[PDB]
């Protein structure tokens, strides 16, 4: 019933894993880079990395291992999908055409069986003999790597342990040996196992079970001439191999918790360590020939080298050159000096690519051209928070604005030519009683700076105390130039007073525009929060001053300017403020739900509101009334992540399992029961989180109105740096570019040989159906980049609707212009 | 075995006509079946899947419902009580449904189209945002299994921050995943059912929250009206966020015998001495009662004079004071000697005797309707 | 109407015996 297009504007920046190998040729050493659902292929030269090929999957790509089984010239690259494609591919080239041929493939899935807690891990067989996958707990898959195994069938083995932690695949084993940490009710343990491809079941491995940390998080295989395994955990490191058992807990390394690795010798005498505030270790495993040509390990040290980007996953190439792929923060290259700097660090970064990181809230602006939009994100977070600027070209420009604390909102007023950010930074504990701060970020390192008065709850205080040492994070409220992008002010909230909601607006009468934030006072023994305000500022001479405080009995999770009045959301209730005359918020409505208010967009008299659980509920304003009336509603539990209103018909949303979903008001609707429920009209698995929606285009709006083929534009920001654009279509252009998709499946050439349709079909852990309502813009687009013999494959018995009477072949140049058409829209 | 349709297909299965309170998944049902047709209907289902459906009413005297839920039956003997032969039959509930056709048959039984409504089963929160680095972070170092060092916050603190580290990815903070968080959930509920009356928990209560949701719903103090609205609710996230709610709206105490008056509300409670509003007070012959002082209380009848004799707080005298309906013994209305004491009257009521329920609006004038939160 | 029927576990008093046996059965 509605008919929606949704296409990429920027592809995922953040990086979720990367493996260097000789996967192009064998004498070229590759670095392959996953961004979620884009794979970038690289080569390593002495300058810095030569990008060789790009390709995507109709996949979240979730493991991606190298490996050269017996016979072959380079190695092969498997990849598992978080739907469960499997598959194994090859790097061919022929003269100047790069393709990505699909040796095996197959999907992998049980029905039935328990998605780990610890997620989908892939170890292969450092022999290439076999794939192990730890899909399910209780469960260990095995494929059998033959050349006759093209559609990768494969065996569960029962598996007595039931949580799992992590699994590697052992060297230096007579048969193919797992070694793996699970957790059973004493504590957590190490254990192996071999596996007998012949049996297809499990025998006992070369040293039983023994006892480890309580917070073992990680196992690291050890090369040929050590064998056995590190086990690596919050403040522990130890090396296994049956004989010896030796763990340290160097004080360098207690104050933060390692979760990643990468080994640098390729025997694995050292390894490289990163953890989670970004500094970066490296670890020796000493050795001894002891003649015969046995080296048993004879102890283990760690140096701290310095601090990076909060690093997702390391990889080291050579000559100390060190990839650093990152999840919060920008991307790097490092290199690592033998001798200090001056700071005292031994990194040094070389290039910096630039990622999205979590975009956590955004907005579009016009700014300066007074015709092109740009848009300003909330980027990243903790050290690696930061805002960035988004404009086309006139492909994406990005500026990055770093600030090393967390940005939270952001929104843009015009009046004062500065944006309003919500920000919170980490301090910890001081032996005096008061906090310190870890590094100078934005908040701290402002022009103008205040604190709210403690009025309120200054006598309404509960008593409680903290202890040494405890990490507890302040909230501010930051104003920013929108030239400079410089911190003018830097309002510091009460101390346990937690900034949710932020709005710029004019109220009543008042023709001054407020800075209004809505906050929340979070206790740890008050579960669900019983305190909180709402202020209004105003930022006049470049000084911000508190204008009114309005307390409330809980958190104010939503704000909205709702025709000249401020519409909060108080837990369950929505309550409706009005501006008196006096510059004071008087209560006039009050709305109960049966969901807390979490999401909340407006459009006139409509009010759309959502909580946590897909609950889904229009509301009006009766003017005559002055109170509120529901609409309509739908709820059917599952993970919400944000919301948006279409049109007056239209609500979008997203939900679990990086999904979309629109919700539409019944046309045909003659009964109060069929009135008051809202239809699901499209799903569609998106492969992104999304955070936030946001109404706005990065193109020239277009004065003179020019026959814009979709109506509507609808932005949207994601946890991996993907920024996508959501319109609406009419009935002939769905219908025309839905037999458009497919027909491009069928020439299209899909890496892994995954099919398209299954793809994009609607996913959930319990229900699988296809998707509806949606257009895959990306699929369209990719039209303009095949060959005209593939598109007159395409076109070949095509019609359209044009008239209802001149339907005829669409000619390749006719639908040429019209995915041109398209491509003009972001 | 166990017969288990597919969820959102439609089912037609008979529906007892005598039976009329509501069935909660998971709690068992004993029968007591005299009629011929009844037991005829019964025996033909142990040969075939063995289950019926249990309509939940909003008017039992009416006979309207919109949902339900199936029984199979699991016990079955031919007894014999009071020189009556009868046949008792034990069934648990299984599936809900939602009620599409209510046709009835020739017999007084009838039977009942209806469309099985699926538990719907959410993965962890955070499992939304790919289970990475940081996945492995995310299991604990086993619970502590010691009631004080895990009611210690400081475990539920910790808890917090490994289990929604990847909060900060989001635009919502720790704190409010806690509150759709499960376990948490469930702990709160515990904690406040061990304030109404003191157990062990770990043998009581199911550890699964599908489980422990259900099992609440059927133990709570409340209409069952009112419960429609739990049997309702798909998730056990959800279910367990409104039977929170509700335990918060039982701000009053009703007779725990009649369970039919409304003596006292919380606000009413006060402390008369330091000692607290509630106390455990002896009497002169060695009976022990657990006193709670409020200021007023309402549907009550006195037995007997006024008397000093052993008086919890001199200065007042007693009278015996009874349930208005089934004169189940609630308390004690104390009242002053002389003029110059505080309050002048109040109550004692003894706290085995009481039952929190939710206030009742019986008065039509302003029924404001009580809304339940998800 | 002096009452001297008296119940042990909540102090009500009683007029004729068989009124405080009925009274303490429902005590139980
Ligand atoms: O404040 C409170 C609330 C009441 C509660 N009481 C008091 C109480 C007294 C008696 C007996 C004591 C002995 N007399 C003999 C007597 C006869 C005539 C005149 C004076 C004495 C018979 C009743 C039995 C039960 C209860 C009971 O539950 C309590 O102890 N304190
Ligand atoms: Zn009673
Ligand atoms: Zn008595």
């Amino acid at each position: 019933m509605s008919y929606n297009y949704v296409v990429t504007a920027q592809k995922p920046t953040a990086v979720n894993g990367c493996v260097t190998g000789h996967f192009t040729s064998a004498e070229d050493l590759n670095l392959l880079i996953a961004k979620n659902t884009r794979l970038e292929i690289y080569v390593v030269t002495a300058e810095g990395l030569r990008p060789v090929k790009e390709v995507g999957m109709y996949g979240k790509i979730a493991v991606m291992e190298l490996f050269r089984p017996k016979g072959e010239s380079k190695d092969l690259l498997f990849i598992l999908t978080a739907k469960y494609n499997a598959c194994i591919l090859e790097y061919k080239q022929s003269g100047e055409s790069i393709d990505i041929i699909t040796r095996a493939h197959g999907n992998v899935q049980d029905r039935i069986g328990r998605p780990s807690e610890t997620g989908i891990i892939g170890i292969i067989d450092p022999e290439c003999r076999m794939i192990g996958l730890r899909l399910y707990d209780g469960l260990f898959k095995v494929i059998p790597l033959d050349r006759d195994n093209k559609e990768l069938k494969a065996f569960n083995i029962r598996l007595e342990e039931l949580h799992v932690i992590d699994v590697k695949f052992l060297y230096g084993c007579q048969a193919p040996t797992i070694c793996f940490v699970y957790q059973d009710p004493q504590g957590r343990h190490v254990k192996t196992y071999e596996v007998s491809l012949r049996e297809k079941e499990f025998n006992k491995g070369p040293w039983k079970q023994e006892n480890v940390e309580a917070e073992a998080s990680m196992v690291i295989a050890v090369p040929e001439p050590f064998g056995g395994a590190i086990i690596i955990g919050q403040e522990s490191i130890t090396y296994h191999n049956g004989d010896k058992y030796l763990a340290i807990a160097p004080p360098i390394i207690k104050q933060s918790t390692i979760v990643c690795h990468n080994r640098v010798d390729p025997n694995g005498s050292r390894y490289l360590l990163g953890d989670m505030e970004g500094r970066l270790f490296m670890l020796l495993l000493e050795k001894e020939e002891q003649m015969d040509g046995t080296v048993t390990l004879k102890d283990l040290r760690v140096e701290l080298l310095g601090e990076t980007s909060i690093a997702e996953c390391l990889t080291y190439l050579d000559n100390g050159v060190v990839f650093v792929g990152s999840r919060l923060g920008d991307s790097q290259l490092v290199k690592l000096n033998v001798d200090s700097n001056e700071q005292g660090s031994y990194v040094v970064a070389m290039e910096t690519f630039t990622n999205l990181g979590p975009i956590v809230d955004m907005c579009v602006v016009d700014l300066e051209r007074q015709g092109q939009g740009q848009l300003v994100t909330c980027s990243g977070a903790f050290k690696e928070g930061s805002l960035r600027i988004i404009r086309n070209g006139i492909k994406l420009h990005i500026r990055t604005v770093p600030l090393y604390e967390s940005p939270r909102k952001i929104c843009y007023q015009e009046v004062s030519q500065c944006f309003g950010v919500l920000s919170s930074r980490i301090e910890v504990q001081d032996t005096s009683g008061g906090t310190t701060a870890l590094r100078p970020s934005a908040s701290t390192q402002a022009l103008s700076s205040s604190v709210s008065s403690s009025k309120l709850f200054s006598s309404s205080t509960a008593p409680h105390e903290t202890s040494f040492g405890e990490e507890v994070e302040v909230h501010n409220l930051l104003i920013i130039d929108q030239h400079t992008f410089e911190v003018l002010h830097a309002h510091q909230f009460l101390q346990n007073e937690y900034a949710l909601s932020l709005v710029s607006c004019k109220l009543g009468k008042d023709p001054n525009t407020y800075f209004i934030v809505g906050t929340a006072m979070v206790y740890p023994e008050e579960a669900e929060p019983k305190q909180g305000r709402i202020v209004v500022f105003q930022y006049s001479d470049g000084k911000l001053q508190t204008v009114a405080e309005k307390e409330v009995k809980g958190a104010v999770y939503s704000m909205v300017e709702f025709n000249g009045k401020l519409l909060a959301s108080i837990n369950s209730t929505v309550r409706l403020y009005e501006w008196t005359t006096e510059k004071e918020l008087r209560t006039e409505c009050n709305h109960y739900n049966n969901i807390m208010a979490l999401y909340l967009k407006t459009k006139g008299d409509f009010i759309l509101v959502g909580d946590l659980m897909r609950s889904v509920l229009l509301l009006a304003y009766k003017p005559m009334e002055g109170n509120f009336e529901e609409i309509a509603r739908d709820f059917n539990p599952n993970w919400m992540s944000a919301v948006e209103i279409l049109d007056d018909d239209n609500f979008l949303g997203a939900e679990n399992a990086f999904n979309l979903f629109v919700c539409q008001k019944d046309s045909a609707a003659t009964t109060d029961e069929e009135r008051q429920h809202l239809q699901e009209v499209g799903l569609f698995h998106l492969g992104e989180f999304v955070n936030v929606f946001c109404h706005g285009s990065l193109v020239m709006q277009n004065l003179g109105e020019t026959s814009t083929p979709t109506q509507g534009s609808v932005l949207f920001g994601t946890v991996n740096g993907m920024i996508g654009l959501v319109t609406s279509l009419s009935e002939s252009w769905y219908n025309l570019l839905l037999d458009m998709q497919n027909r491009l499946n069928k020439v299209i050439k899909s890496v892994g040989k995954i099919e398209h349709s299954f793809w994009r079909s609607f996913h959930t852990e319990r229900k699988t159906e296809p998707a509806t309502g949606f257009i895959d813009g990306d699929l369209i687009e990719s039209f303009l980049d095949i060959s005209r013999p593939k598109m007159q494959e395409v076109v070949a018995n095509l019609q359209y609707d044009d008239g209802s009477g001149m339907k005829r072949e669409a000619t390749a140049d006719d639908l040429i212009k019209v995915v041109e058409e398209l491509t003009r829209i972001h | 075995g166990r017969t288990l349709h597919d969820d959102d297909s439609c089912q037609v299965i008979p529906v007892l006509p005598q039976v009329m309170m509501i069935l909660i998944p998971g709690q068992t049902l004993p029968l007591q079946l005299f009629h011929p047709q009844e037991v005829s209907m019964v025996r033909n289902l142990i040969q075939k899947d063995r289950t019926f459906a249990v309509l939940a009413y909003s008017n039992v005297q009416e006979r309207e419902a919109q949902f339900g839920t199936t029984a199979e039956i699991y016990a079955y003997r031919e007894e014999q009580d009071f020189g009556i032969e009868i046949v008792k039959v034990k069934a648990i509930g299984r599936q809900r449904f939602k009620v599409l056709e209510l046709r009835t048959q020739s017999d007084g039984i009838q039977q009942a189209k209806v469309q099985i409504l699926p538990e719907c089963v959410l993965p962890s929160t955070m499992s939304a945002v790919q289970l990475e680095s940081l996945n492995k972070c995310q299991i604990f170092p086993s619970k502590p299994v010691s009631r004080e060092d895990q009611c210690s916050y400081k475990w539920w603190q910790k808890y917090q921050k490994r289990k929604f580290h990847c909060a900060n990815l989001t635009s919502w903070p720790r704190w409010l995943y806690s509150l759709y968080d499960a376990e948490t959930l469930m702990d709160r509920i515990k904690k406040q059912l061990r304030e109404w009356d003191e157990n062990l928990k770990d043998d009581s209560l199911p550890s699964n929250p599908i489980d422990f949701s259900y099992r609440v719903a059927a133990c709570l103090p409340i209409d069952d009206v009112l419960r429609i609205q739990l049997l309702k609710i798909g998730s056990a996230i959800q279910r367990l966020r409104c039977e929170l709610d509700i335990m918060n709206k039982c701000t009053s105490l009703c007779c725990k015998q009649c369970q039919e008056t409304e003596i006292t509300t919380k606000n009413e409670i006060f402390s008369l001495s330091l000692c607290g509003p509630m106390a455990a007070y002896v009497n002169p012959h060695g009976y022990v009662h657990e006193t709670l002082t409020v200021y007023k209380a309402c549907n009550l009848n006195l037995i007997g004079r006024p008397s000093t004799e052993h008086s919890w707080f001199p200065g007042y005298a007693w009278t015996v004071a009874q349930c208005k309906i089934c004169a189940s013994h609630i308390g004690w209305k104390f009242t002053a000697t002389k003029k110059d004491m505080s309050p002048q009257k109040f109550w004692g009521l003894t706290r085995s005797a009481l039952l929190p329920t939710i206030p009742d609006t019986e008065d039509e004038i302003s029924p404001d309707k009580v809304i339940l939160c998800l | 109407s002096e009452r001297p029927f008296h119940c042990n576990q909540c102090g009500a008093s009683f007029t004729q015996k068989g009124n405080l046996l009925r009274h303490i059965k429902l005590h139980s």
